[PDB]
Formats: structure tokens, C-alpha cells, sequence
């Protein structure tokens, strides 16, 4: 029995060099009968052709793997393309030695294709570890359409969702299109002071010159891209500073070839003992069936601790790849490309130099530019924020408190229309009350300044399913600090698991619960029969759009309850105490905070029940916000001190 | 799982023991569904009490199925899968006929034949790419034969198919336009796989 | 499994490379012990994510374990575990002595001395049974040497040791009448290059 390999290579050496290997092979071994031969043939220029070669050759030999190198010039997917797809028809494994596109890591495609070298999208890994290393969060995501491109953002976006994180935001730049500067103008806005780039020669050219004419390589911004960006045409035109990688031996053909020989050795040696061993179809023509053995020879080929080879161990993951790797870091240190750091597989080793950031700096910049200008919204809540209208002259009026201090009052602008239906005109009015001078302390002790609106549709937010579409998306106040027109929320909105998934939360600074308002009691909690047996003799509801929505929607023993609530929701919260001190609603459930202040200060109305959901409001901010932190210990300073104290004492009395 | 000819037979029926659910969607090559719905009947999860469903990936040569296959399997195909070879040729005859003439009643000309291996085109070429689009959206015969941009078929007429007692595949329901018309209102059970009487 | 010489070596391999237990409980001599480990670090069953249990039987001389013994391996063995042999001597003549003696105070004799195989005494000699009898019950040294009827020491103190990074068997936990006292109160796991790992 003689086993034979074969090679399909470009310069017309190295198949010497692949002889010489494959005798040394053979030369060492647990059994020297399978006298290992190898046949080789050089690549050809018509794709048609290449494949007919692959047919006559090494498929018309007795041959049982083999490996396909590129050649030196970048010519990208289209050598290997037809021996894989000539060797996959009969399951004959295919070694790739050169190759780093991921296409061919899609086993659909290609069915019985290994390589000994990562893919370009095995990069973003390394990307996640320094992410890792410098606590970086906010990051950009600019890749190209193709599908090099998807597959480095799906990698990456799935490192990212295994951990608890998501990547701001990601731009598809069309390959070989002018014009990226948009999506720069967009990215420019953002707070993510990260960028990461994924594309060709080309691309990452036209998108550096594009980023120096919007002069973002400046200070504070950080780079990091791949292999194919900092070289070529790219770097060229790179900016100084950035922070690429690529692979040691990368395009070492001599020391893949005795890698994948003694690896190929190997497994052939292992697999021998369970024997079974089909001969090959031995030539395209005559033949119609797939090589027997050859899914198992994949497999027992996948799973090979080869750990001897030139290249380190050689070992394959779930989808034939090359598992481990070393990849040097490279900095642009006056256009000259310096190594800092080499990445063992697990974590980057820094060892010598010092990286140069494209500012200039020698220190570590964070990853992100948190701006003084903060836009932040807010709802009209009676014991909260009292909104009244602003005088002609721009200034509402003037007002002390019985005490005898003076009113802090600041501007807002919300949706007072007279135009009927949604709001289409934002009057600005004066905002004031217990969130308003909660927000002029932080102001003051955060140092940072503030404009205030209220919220367009007058709704707290819960995610509902967008009209002519199958997905769920946010309104409200939660709406807008997601999408983006709000920066922070200060306003009573209380804390909850579905809000807090893509909201961050502040330490509650206001403890309370929900609870039942009724015409001034007979009502105890949301337990009683009435409140389990809806009928139209007792009938209740909440405002659209808020906490209570949500509670009732996620609770399976309150089906029943949402159902009915559902026919009667209102509006707002104060034209539903209206209607129910009018008699045209029986009982209003709501927020304890609210309801106890309307209950004590118009009278004529009873609270019933004891609090049934007992949570805190809390300043919402987007997910991950780097000032998270300073506001809540503010939050805790104002419980430590008398902060609160006053606060309550001055306006729900 | 882990099928295959022969493979190894233990690690699924343990696996396949524990599965606590009425209805099963199974995704696996045909002698791999052949394989499956073996030990599936050896681990009593075949009959009445489980319903499966597969893609066409486990149907193989629907004229006639194997006898491993359980009453009441489920599956989706496309309207075509009844039709004869001929017929299927004219259909593909007639697309390719349909995008031609719209071809040639948009730029007034015939299209241009293809070339051959040698002297591969590299960019694709603004005729090609005309063609193309042109053959896309192509309605033939009351049936709509659009075609997705990764070259499937976008919005078929559907037929949902299924095992009969008498081991052969009728359809039972179809699709047309996001409109489901199934003949029956509750799915029936049948006594097939019954061997220990407890498994009904 | 057979765990025999020179026999069927894929069936073994075949069937531990389908185990996926995260305990793992054996039961055989000392050379199949040997075996089956070696097969099981053959079949990637060694390392941090597998425990092994195995009785006295899979033991041999606690002084020099073999090398394919994992590390981490855990057995029960009784107090005599880690004693010199004159010890064990001195214990054993002290349990027939305290034998003789009790007999001694009872019926105010010693018992018969044994006679010879050239003979068959069928009756059951009620003196030799009432020997036996007190034979059964004995303490020595604040330790409970009870017998069961079934000829095999009931209720002793026992020791649970396992096999640390150095391999030697340290001792891990106590016996102590019905209930258990262990000095780890996490079980260590050390990887294949025996380097301590700790789960995230
Ligand atoms: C061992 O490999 C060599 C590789 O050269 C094989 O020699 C080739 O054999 C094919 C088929 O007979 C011929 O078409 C080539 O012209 C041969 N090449 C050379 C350089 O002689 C050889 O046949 C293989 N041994 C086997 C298959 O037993
Ligand atoms: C890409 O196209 C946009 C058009 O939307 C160009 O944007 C204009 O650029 C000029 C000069 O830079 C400005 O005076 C205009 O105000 C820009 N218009 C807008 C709407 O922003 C942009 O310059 C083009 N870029 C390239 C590289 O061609
Ligand atoms: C690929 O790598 C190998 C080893 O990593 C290189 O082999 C070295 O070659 C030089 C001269 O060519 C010798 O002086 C060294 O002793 C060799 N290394 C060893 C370990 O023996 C080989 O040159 C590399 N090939 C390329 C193209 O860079
Ligand atoms: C990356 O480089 C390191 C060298 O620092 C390689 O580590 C070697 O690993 C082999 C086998 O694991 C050992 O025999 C060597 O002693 C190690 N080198 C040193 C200096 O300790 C590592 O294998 C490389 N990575 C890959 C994937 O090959
Ligand atoms: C609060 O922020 C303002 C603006 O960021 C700070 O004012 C700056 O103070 C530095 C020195 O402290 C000056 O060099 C800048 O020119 C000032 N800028 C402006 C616009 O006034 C202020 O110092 C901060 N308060 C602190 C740090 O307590
Ligand atoms: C949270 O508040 C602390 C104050 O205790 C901030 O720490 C200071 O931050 C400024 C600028 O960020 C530095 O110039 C100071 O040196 C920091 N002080 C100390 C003692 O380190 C902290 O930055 C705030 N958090 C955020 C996200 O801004
Ligand atoms: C099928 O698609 C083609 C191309 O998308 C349509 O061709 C268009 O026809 C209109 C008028 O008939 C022209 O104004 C467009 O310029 C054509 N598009 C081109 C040339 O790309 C064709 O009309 C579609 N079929 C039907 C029945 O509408
Ligand atoms: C071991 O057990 C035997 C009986 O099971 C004990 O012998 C008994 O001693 C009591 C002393 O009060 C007598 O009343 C009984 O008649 C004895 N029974 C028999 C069968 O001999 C004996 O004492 C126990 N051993 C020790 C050391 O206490
Ligand atoms: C090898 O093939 C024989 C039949 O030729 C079969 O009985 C045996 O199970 C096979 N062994 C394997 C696949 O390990
Ligand atoms: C609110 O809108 C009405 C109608 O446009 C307008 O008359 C009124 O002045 C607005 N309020 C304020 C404070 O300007
Ligand atoms: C909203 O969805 C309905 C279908 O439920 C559809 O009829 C209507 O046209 C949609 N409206 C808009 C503005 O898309």
C-alpha cells in the first residue's frame, strides 16, 4: 500500500522544497511500508484549465490529501478555488497553506478544506484582548460590504455579545467606492473615540486620506486594523500612530510545507491502525462517488496535535482552522513600522518600545470624548417637574417658596401646539420642581452644562413592535436616549429588568412602589376578587406606555389583568386622576411617589392597598455611559448629607 | 447528534431518551434523517404523541420514501416538486425565454451570447449585469418566479407535504401569500409505531 | 469493558470516547485499572473536567502508585491505611487475645485449642461457636472492631484519600461513625500539565 500526497504550487522551486520535506517525512515514522509518495504540479492560468489539472494528475493518482499554496503576488480567492472544489466533490481534504480568506472557512462551500494559517476575521480576536487590556468599551466598526467584511463584524459582534458589551456602532463602506466621507461625518459625531477598520488595500487607503482630510487621526483617537492595512498601497497613506498586526511566518512557504507534511504524516499514521482504508476514485473520469474513508481521514485530521512543527503546535478548531497563532503588534512610528507586542493566543505580551498613539501622546488615551453640551429630557410629572408657560418675554414668573427661598426655574421646550393630533410646534416653558433641582446639584457638582426638553409623545417608553414590521422598538423618553436625541434622563422613570438591558441605571434616588387610587377604600392590593374577576363594575386602568404597562405585560398570573387594563389606558397621568376624581374611572394604579402627593395635596381621594412592586426612580443613561459612576455616587452624597431631605421636605410635603 | 453510516451508535440514544417534547424540527442529511428516525423508533419518540418536521434536506426522491420514515412527517416544498422532468424543463426554458425577450423589448436588441473559458471577463459587463437584472423578476404561468439577489426564489407558492398512512407523500397544505389553507383542522394521529401499546 | 491483555483495543476506546460525565466511577483489578486509565488519557478523560472513584479493588500498593493513575483520584480505605506491619500484627493478636480473655471471664476457661485437618468434627462444638460469638464484638484502643455476621468489619472508621499533584495519597477526609468530615471544602482540579486550575 502506498499512500500518496500531492501539492499544487506557483514557483516552480519549492515543489523541490516539498520533495525534500516529504522524503524527510518519510525518512522518520511509526511504520516505513507506507512508503509516503508525493506528486506535485504548478498552478495554471485559465481557472478551467487549473480544475482540469486538478483532475488529470493529482485526482488520476492514488493520491489522499492535497495542499495548495499562493502565489507571492496578492490575487486574493480565485487560485484555490477549483482544486477545493474539485477535491470537496470527492471528500478528498484540501490543505491550505496561504490562503486567508474566510470563504473558504464556510464548510457549506467548502466541504473538505483545512488550513494551517487564520483567516483575516480570526484578527478581530486579538482586537477583543486589547480591548481587554486597555478597558476600551465605545468602538466603531468600519467594514467593508464584502464578505471578508461580515464575516470580521459577525466574529466580532459575537466575542462581544459572549461578553456583556455591544460595539457602538458599524459602517459598510462599499468596496472600490469613492466618497467614504460620510460615514466618517457620521462616525465623527459619535462618542467612540475607537476605531477599527476591515478592508483591502484600496479601501484602507481612500479611508485614510479621507480621515486626514477630516482631521480624525488627531489626538485621542485610537486605530487598530488588520494585516491587509498596513501594507501595500495602504501604508502609503497611512496615519502615524495606528495600531495594526500580522502574522509571523505569514508567507513562509517552506515552513508551512514541512508543517503540513509532518501534520499529514501523522494522521495518516493514526488513522492506519482503525484500518478501513478505501483506496481514492484514482481519476475525475470513471467515477461518480464520494471517497468512503475520506470524511473520516478529515476527520481524525482535524483533531492532530502536531506539536513539533516549524510554525509552533498545530492544532484545528470545530471548522478546520489553524487555532492558535502569533501575531506582532506594529505601530506607525514615523513612517516606519515598529514592533511593540507579540499576542501568544490568549493574552498580548508587551516586552520592549513604547506605543506611539497618533496624537503624539506617550499616555494611554481613554476611548471616548464625553462633550460639556448635554442634552437631556424629561416628562411632566406634578410632583416632579411642574412645566408652566414662559411670559412673552422669554422668562416665566417669578416664584418663592413659603419658606421664603427662591425657586430655582430653568427652560424647556415642549410639545405646547395648538395644532391638534402630535405635537407639531415646541414652544419653550419653564421647568421646575424636586428633578429639576436634582439636576441643577449634579449640574454644579459634575461640571458639565445642560439643556432641557420634555419628551415629544408624552410617554414614560416600553418597547412595542413597529408598524409594518416584525420587530420591537422603544418610545418614549427610552426611545430617545437609544436613538440618540437625548443624552440622559432626569425624570421619575422607574427601574426595571426591560429597561435595564439597554438602559443604564443610576443608584435609585427616590424609594417607592405602586399602589391603588380610588374616590375618597375598599381595595386592598392587586389580590382582591374584583381586581382578579374584571367586569365593567369595577373598572381600572394605568397610563399607556409606562412601568405598569410592562409589569403587568411580563406577568403570566396577571394575563387577565393586562387584558383588561388594555381596553382603558389613558393618556397621561394627570388626566387620569382627572377622570377619576370625575367618576369616570374607578380606580388609577400608579407610582406611590405620585399618587401619595395627589392624594394629600388635592384631597378628596384615597389610597388603598399596600405597595405592591416596590422599586426606586433613577437617572437613565445609554448603556455603558463612562460617567455612570460620578452621577450615582452624587446620588448617594445627596442621600448621605440632607440633600434629600430638603428636597422632599421642600416640594412633596 | 452525531449520524452517519454505522458512526457511533451510542451518545445519541442517551441523548435522545431525555428529550422531553411533544413536537420535534429535525435538520440532517437523507440517510442521516434515515438514521435518526432508526434510533428515534428504538427510543420510542416516533407515533402518536410526537410530530416531526423536516426540510427537504432529509426528503430524497419523494416518488418513493424510505421505510424508516414515520407517519406523519412533515416538510415543505416547493409547487414544482409534483411536476415531471419535461414539465420542469419547459418551466426553466420558458424563464430564460421570458428574461431574453424583456431584454430585448428594453434595449431593442438581442442579448449577447456568453463566451467561453479562455479570456475570462473579470469585470462583469454592463449588458451582463442588464441581462441579469432583466431575468430576475420573471412571472410565468400565474406563478411568480422572482429571484432573491443570492439567487434563490423569493415569495414561491409553497405546499406543506406529509407521510400518509399508506406511506405516501400527499400535500396537505399550501402557502400561496402568507395565507396558510390546511386540510386538516386538527392533525390527525395514527396508529404506526404503536409496538408497545404505551407509546399511544 | 474487557480491560484485558492483549485483546479488543478500538471497542475499549471506541466506548470511552462516548462517555461525557463530568464524574466518572470505575471498578476493576489494579493492572485493568492501569489500562483503563491509560486508555482514558488516551481518550482525553484526565483532565481538570473529570473526577475518577474507584474502590480498594482498583488500589494496589498505596506506597508506590503507577503513573497512570490520574491525579485527583479518590478511594476509601480503612484506618490500617499508612500502619507498619508490626502494627497490624500487634492489632490482630490483641483482637484474638481480648477474644480469649472475654471468653476467659465468661465461662471461666479458655477456649479448646483448634484440632487437625486429618479429621472432620461435623458438630458444631457450641464451645467453639460461644469463641466465635465473643470473637465477633471487640474493642481495642478506642477503636470499634465489631464484626458482621457476614465475616467483614462493620461500622469502622474510615479514611476517604486521594492522589495530590505530588502523587502520593494524601489522606482527605474522615469516617467518623455516620458521618463525614473532608478538610477540602472545594475540590481541587489541576490541569494535564498539573497546574492548578480554578473554575471561572
Ligand atoms: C510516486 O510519485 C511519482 C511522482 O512523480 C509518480 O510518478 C508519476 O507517475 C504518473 C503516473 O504513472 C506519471 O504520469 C508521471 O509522469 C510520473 N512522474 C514522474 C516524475 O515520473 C509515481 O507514479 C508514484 N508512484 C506510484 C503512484 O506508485
Ligand atoms: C462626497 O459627496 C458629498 C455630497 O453630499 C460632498 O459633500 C460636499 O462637499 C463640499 C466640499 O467638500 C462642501 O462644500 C459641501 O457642503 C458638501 N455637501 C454636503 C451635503 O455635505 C463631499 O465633498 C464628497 N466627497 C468627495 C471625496 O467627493
Ligand atoms: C522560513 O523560516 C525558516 C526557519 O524559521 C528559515 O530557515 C532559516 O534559513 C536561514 C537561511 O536561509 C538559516 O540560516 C536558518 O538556520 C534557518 N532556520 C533554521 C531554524 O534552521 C527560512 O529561511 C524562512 N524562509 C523565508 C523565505 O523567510
Ligand atoms: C508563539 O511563539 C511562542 C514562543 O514564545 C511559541 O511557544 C513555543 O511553544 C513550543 C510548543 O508549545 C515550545 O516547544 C517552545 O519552547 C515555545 N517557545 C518558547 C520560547 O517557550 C508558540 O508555540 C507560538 N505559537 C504558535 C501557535 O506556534
Ligand atoms: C469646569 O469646566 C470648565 C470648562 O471645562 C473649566 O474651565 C476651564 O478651566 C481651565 C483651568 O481650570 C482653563 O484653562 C479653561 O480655559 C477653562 N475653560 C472655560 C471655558 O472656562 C473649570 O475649571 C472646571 N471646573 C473645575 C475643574 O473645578
Ligand atoms: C468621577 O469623579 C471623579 C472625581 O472624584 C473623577 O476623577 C477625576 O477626573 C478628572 C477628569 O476626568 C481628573 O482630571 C482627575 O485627576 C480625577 N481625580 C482623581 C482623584 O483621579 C472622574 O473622572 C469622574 N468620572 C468620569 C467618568 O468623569
Ligand atoms: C423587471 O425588472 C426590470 C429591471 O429591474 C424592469 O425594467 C425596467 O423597465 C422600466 C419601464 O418598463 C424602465 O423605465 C427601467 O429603466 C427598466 N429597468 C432597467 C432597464 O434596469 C422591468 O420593467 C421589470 N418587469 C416588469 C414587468 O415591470
Ligand atoms: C461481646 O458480645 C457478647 C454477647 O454478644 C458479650 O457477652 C455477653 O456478656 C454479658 C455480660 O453482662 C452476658 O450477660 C451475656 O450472657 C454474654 N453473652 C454471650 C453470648 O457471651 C461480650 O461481653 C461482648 N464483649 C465485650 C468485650 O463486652
Ligand atoms: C471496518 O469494516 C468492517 C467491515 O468491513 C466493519 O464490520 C467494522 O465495524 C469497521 N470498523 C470500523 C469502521 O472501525
Ligand atoms: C403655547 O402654544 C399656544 C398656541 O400656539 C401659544 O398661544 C402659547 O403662547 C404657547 N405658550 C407659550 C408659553 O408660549
Ligand atoms: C401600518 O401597518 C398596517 C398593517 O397592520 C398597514 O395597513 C399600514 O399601511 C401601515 N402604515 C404605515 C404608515 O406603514
Amino acid at each position: 500500500k502506498i499512500v500518496n500526497i500531492g501539492a499544487v504550487l506557483s514557483t516552480r522551486k519549492h515543489e523541490q522544497m516539498f520533495r525534500e520535506a516529504v522524503n524527510q517525512a518519510n525518512k522518520r515514522h511509526g511504520s516505513w511500508k507506507i512508503q509516503l509518495n508525493a506528486t506535485s504540479v504548478t498552478h495554471k492560468p485559465n481557472a478551467i484549465q487549473m480544475a482540469l489539472s486538478v483532475c488529470e494528475d493529482l485526482i488520476s493518482s492514488q493520491v489522499y490529501a492535497i495542499l495548495v499554496s499562493h502565489p507571492p503576488t496578492p490575487n486574493d480567492h480565485f487560485t484555490p478555488t477549483p482544486v477545493s472544489y474539485t477535491a470537496g466533490f470527492y471528500r478528498i481534504p484540501v490543505l491550505g497553506l496561504t490562503t486567508r480568506m474566510s470563504i473558504y472557512s464556510d464548510k457549506s462551500i467548502h466541504l473538505s478544506f483545512l488550513r494551517t494559517v487564520p483567516p483575516y476575521s480570526h484578527q478581530s480576536s486579538v482586537w477583543f484582548e486589547m480591548m481587554r487590556v486597555y478597558n476600551w468599551n465605545h468602538i466603531i466598526l468600519l467594514v467593508s460590504d464584502d464578505h471578508e467584511g461580515r464575516a470580521a463584524q459577525k466574529r466580532l459582534e459575537t466575542l462581544l455579545e459572549e461578553r456583556e458589551s455591544k460595539a457602538e456602532k458599524v459602517l459598510q463602506f462599499d468596496p472600490g467606492t469613492k466618497n467614504v466621507t460620510a460615514l466618517l461625518m457620521e462616525a465623527r459625531e459619535l462618542e467612540a473615540r475607537v476605531i477599527i477598520l476591515s478592508a483591502s488595500e484600496d479601501d484602507a487607503a481612500t479611508v485614510y486620506r479621507a480621515a486626514a482630510m477630516l482631521n480624525m487621526t488627531g489626538s485621542g483617537y485610537v486605530w487598530l486594523v488588520g494585516e491587509r492595512e498596513i501594507s501595500g498601497n495602504a501604508l502609503r497613506y497611512a496615519p502615524d500612530g495606528i495600531i495594526g498586526l500580522q502574522l509571523i511566518n505569514g508567507k513562509n512557504e517552506s515552513a508551512h510545507i514541512s508543517d503540513a507534511v509532518g501534520v499529514v504524516a501523522q494522521a495518516v499514521h493514526e488513522l492506519l491502525e482503525k484500518e478501513n482504508i478505501t483506496d481514492p476514485p484514482r481519476g475525475c473520469v470513471g467515477n461518480t462517488n464520494i471517497w468512503k474513508t475520506g470524511p473520516l481521514f478529515k476527520r481524525v485530521l482535524m483533531s492532530s496535535k502536531y506539536a513539533d512543527g516549524v510554525t509552533g503546535r498545530v492544532e484545528f478548531n470545530e471548522d478546520g482552522d489553524r487555532k492558535f497563532a502569533n501575531y506582532s503588534i506594529m505601530n506607525l512610528q514615523n513612517r516606519k513600522l515598529v514592533q511593540v507586542g507579540i499576542y501568544n493566543g490568549t493574552h498580548v505580551i508587551p516586552n520592549d518600545r513604547k506605543i506611539i498613539w497618533p496624537g503624539g501622546e506617550t499616555e494611554k488615551p481613554r476611548g471616548y470624548q464625553m462633550s460639556t453640551r448635554l442634552k437631556i429630557v424629561t416628562i411632566h410629572q406634578e410632583p416632579f417637574v411642574y412645566v408652566k408657560p414662559t411670559m412673552s418675554d422669554g422668562t416665566c414668573k417669578e416664584e418663592f417658596t413659603v419658606n421664603g427661598d427662591p425657586v430655582k426655574k430653568v427652560i424647556c421646550t415642549g410639545p405646547n401646539d395648538t395644532s391638534p393630533g402630535s405635537p407639531r410646534h415646541t414652544v419653550p416653558q419653564c421647568c421646575y420642581g424636586f428633578c429639576i433641582d436634582l439636576l441643577i446639584k449634579l449640574a454644579r457638582t459634575m461640571n458639565f452644562t445642560y439643556e432641557v426638553h420634555l419628551v415629544a409623545d408624552g410617554k414614560f417608553g416600553t418597547q412595542e413592535r413597529v408598524n409594518n414590521s416584525n420587530k420591537k422598538e422603544w418610545n418614549g423618553m427610552m426611545g430617545e436616549l437609544l436613538s440618540g436625541q437625548a443624552d440622559m434622563i432626569v425624570a421619575p422613570l422607574t427601574i426595571n429588568n426591560e429597561r435595564a438591558q439597554y438602559i443604564e441605571f443610576s443608584k435609585p434616588f427616590k424609594y417607592q412602589g405602586l399602589t391603588i387610587l380610588v374616590k375618597k377604600e375598599r381595595i386592598t392590593g392587586i389580590n382582591d376578587p374584583r381586581l382578579r374577576n374584571p367586569s365593567d363594575k369595577f373598572i381600572y386602568a394605568t397610563v399607556k406606555q409606562s412601568s405598569v404597562d410592562i409589569y403587568f405585560r411580563r406577568q403570566v398570573e396577571l394575563s387577565t389583568m393586562y387584558r383588561h387594563m388594555e381596553k382603558h389606558n389613558y393618556e397621561s397621568a394627570a388626566e387620569a386622576i382627572q377622570a377619576v376624581r370625575d367618576n369616570k374611572l374607578h380606580a388609577f394604579i400608579w407610582d406611590s411617589a405620585v399618587l401619595e402627593f395627589e392624594a394629600s395635596q388635592k384631597c378628596d381621594l384615597v389610597t388603598t392597598g399596600e405597595l405592591f412592586f416596590r422599586s426606586g426612580f433613577g437617572i437613565g443613561m445609554r448603556k455603558d455611559s463612562p460617567w455612570k459612576q460620578n452621577v450615582s455616587l452624587s446620588i448617594l452624597k445627596s442621600h448621605e448629607n440632607g440633600f434629600m431631605e430638603d428636597l422632599d421636605k421642600t416640594w412633596v410635603r | 447528534l452525531e449520524l452517519g453510516p454505522g458512526g457511533p451508535r451510542a451518545r445519541t440514544q442517551r441523548l435522545l431518551r431525555q428529550v422531553d417534547a411533544p413536537v420535534l424540527v429535525a435538520y440532517c442529511s437523507r440517510e442521516e434523517a434515515e438514521v435518526l428516525f432508526a434510533e428515534a423508533a428504538q427510543a420510542g419518540l416516533v407515533g402518536p404523541g410526537h410530530v416531526w418536521l423536516v426540510p427537504n434536506l432529509a426528503l430524497g426522491s419523494t416518488d418513493a420514501p424510505p421505510a424508516a420514515f414515520p407517519v406523519g412527517l412533515i416538510s415543505v416544498v416547493t409547487e414544482s416538486w409534483r411536476l415531471s422532468l419535461r414539465q420542469k424543463v419547459r418551466d426553466g426554458v420558458a424563464i430564460l425565454a421570458l428574461g431574453a425577450h424583456s431584454y430585448r423589448r428594453q434595449y431593442g436588441t438581442l442579448p449577447a451570447p456568453a463566451g467561453d473559458c479562455r479570456s475570462h471577463p473579470g469585470p462583469v459587463s454592463p449588458a451582463r449585469e442588464a441581462f441579469y437584472r432583466h431575468l430576475l423578476n420573471v412571472t410565468w404561468e400565474g406563478r411568480d418566479f422572482s429571484f432573491s439577489p443570492g439567487g434563490y426564489l423569493v415569495r414561491p407558492t409553497m405546499v406543506v407535504i406529509a407521510l400518509n398512512r399508506h406511506r405516501l407523500w400527499e400535500m396537505v397544505g399550501r402557502w400561496d401569500h402568507g395565507v396558510l389553507y390546511m386540510k386538516y383542522p386538527v392533525w390527525p394521529r395514527y396508529s404506526t409505531s404503536l409496538q408497545p401499546v404505551v407509546d399511544s
